[PDB]
């Protein structure tokens, strides 16, 4: 019924591995651009 | 009193030039500073010589906004070279 089992086997631990390195990644960039933001400190100066 | 410090600590004979442009003579202005500007402080008045550190540049951005005013100045900038470095020509 699954001729393909070893091979998808195989390319799920790849995926595991690939996936284990790439989110960190991805989520540093996104805290990056978004720390650019995050750090953000605004202030307000009415005359009264 | 803080005015009376800095003037002590600030208006000091080697941080000073006396500098004349046009008609003038070197000698009777090199005089002049003889008889007039002669001691001026030549002392520290502590011996504590004040220096200054260097400043460090940061990218940043402020953003004053106020949308009555008509029109909106931007000034963008990047750190400076200095005095002495001369690719500022
Ligand atoms: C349209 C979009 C479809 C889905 C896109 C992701 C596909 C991922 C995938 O299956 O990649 C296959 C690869 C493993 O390939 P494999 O058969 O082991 O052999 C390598 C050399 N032939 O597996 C990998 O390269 C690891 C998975 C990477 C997923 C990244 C998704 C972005």
């Amino acid at each position: 019924s699954e001729p393909e089992h070893d091979h998808r086997k195989r390319m799920g631990l790849k995926m595991l591995l690939m996936m284990g390195l790439l989110l960190p990644l991805t989520y540093a960039m996104k805290r990056h651009k978004w720390s650019v933001l995050k750090s953000r400190k605004l202030a307000y100066r009415p005359p009264k | 009193t803080d005015l009376t410090d800095y003037l002590n600590r600030h208006y000091k004979a080697p941080r000073m030039v006396l500098a004349a442009a046009g008609g003038v003579e070197h000698q009777q202005l090199l005089d002049l500073a003889q008889k007039h500007l002669s001691s001026v402080s030549r002392v520290y008045e502590e011996d504590a010589v004040p220096g200054l550190t260097p400043c460090r540049f940061t990218g940043s951005e402020i953003r004053h906004r106020d949308d009555a005013l008509p029109l909106a100045h931007v000034a963008i900038a990047v750190e400076g070279p200095g005095w002495a470095n001369p690719d500022n020509v």
